[PDB]
């Protein structure tokens, strides 16, 4: 876990005015959920090369697809795995009305198999503490801009810190909860079509599974932070469906 | 000859999930989400309905 065959390259355009496209093949636990149509909905993240890790929100169906090694979604030639889903394990303690308890796990039908490209994310432990101003990463193909009502076809990654939860609610106030986290309100934001990516925090050496992409600002406001579902506090549920299943 | 369909926020939320499911509107217009066509039409009081799923 969290260690790129491909070397990422995050310069000081993965902090402005949202973000950078991505060295193709630098987030190999970066994935894409498409309908049968080939249509991106959300991303989700690499744990094993049998689960993928996702929002609960984001409402995947076995009927959909987990588009493993991607870059250019624009292409038509890049090696990837079209990989099938056999069960969808969302959370029960999801709340739908505050978007509380955002995590979904997808058990796939067909191993991914982990390439130069294609690689699992760490997933942190519930003792993890990873500090307010911690700069970290967020990767997708959420919209550029909320006007340009068309997804990229390169993966992005956007630079951006974390937030405590008493900062946070400054913004937001009571909607954050416990099992949220903050990220943002420096200059990038995760938009429509971000949602079950990845946030992760470099944690000696590995990359650390941190938030999912959960909501936000309606409009993208690089000014608001960003809200995730918090990995610490639901990776327990992790490990035990992972075990029971 | 017929429907409609309205769109939805969370009201517990005064925020959009991050989702692409684009919404064809009533207006012409390709929403990137529904509740991106809900908090427009609540800062714009404006009364916008989904034609179709999906892009137009």
């Amino acid at each position: 876990c969290g260690v790129p065959a491909i070397q990422p390259v995050l310069s000081g355009l993965s902090r402005i005015v949202n973000g950078e496209e991505a060295v193709p093949g630098s987030w190999p636990w970066q994935v894409s959920l498409q309908d049968k149509t080939g249509f991106h909905f959300c991303g989700g993240s690499l744990i094993n090369e049998n689960w993928v890790v996702t929002a609960a929100h984001c409402g995947v169906t076995t009927s959909d697809v987990v588009v493993a090694g991607e870059f250019d979604q624009g292409s038509s030639s890049e090696k990837i795995q079209k990989l099938k889903i056999a069960k969808v394990f969302k959370n029960s303690k999801y709340n739908s009305l505050t978007i509380n308890n955002d995590i979904t796990l997808l058990k796939l039908s067909t191993a991914a198999s982990f390439s130069q490209t294609v690689s699992a994310v760490c997933l942190p432990s519930a003792s993890d503490d990873f500090a307010a101003g911690t700069t970290c990463v967020t990767t997708g193909w959420g919209l550029t801009r909320y006007t340009n009502a068309n997804t990229p076809d390169r993966l992005q990654q956007a630079s951006l810190p974390l937030l405590s939860n008493t900062n946070c609610k400054k913004y937001w106030g009571t909607k954050i909860k416990d099992a949220m986290i903050c990220a943002g309100a420096s200059g990038v934001s995760s938009c429509m079509g971000d949602s079950g990516g990845p946030l992760v925090c470099k944690k000696n050496g590995a990359w650390t599974l941190v938030g999912i992409v959960s909501w936000g600002s309606s409009t993208c406001s690089t000014s608001t932070p960003g809200v995730y579902a918090r990995v610490t506090a639901l990776v327990n549920w992790v490990q035990q469906t992972l075990a029971a299943n | 000859d017929s429907l409609g369909r309205e769109a939805k926020c969370y009201n517990e939320l005064n925020g959009c999930t991050y989702e692409y499911r684009p919404v064809c509107g009533t207006d012409g217009d390709t929403y990137p989400n529904e509740c991106v066509l809900c908090f427009e039409n609540r800062k714009r009081q404006t009364s916008i309905l989904i034609q179709k799923s999906g892009p137009c």
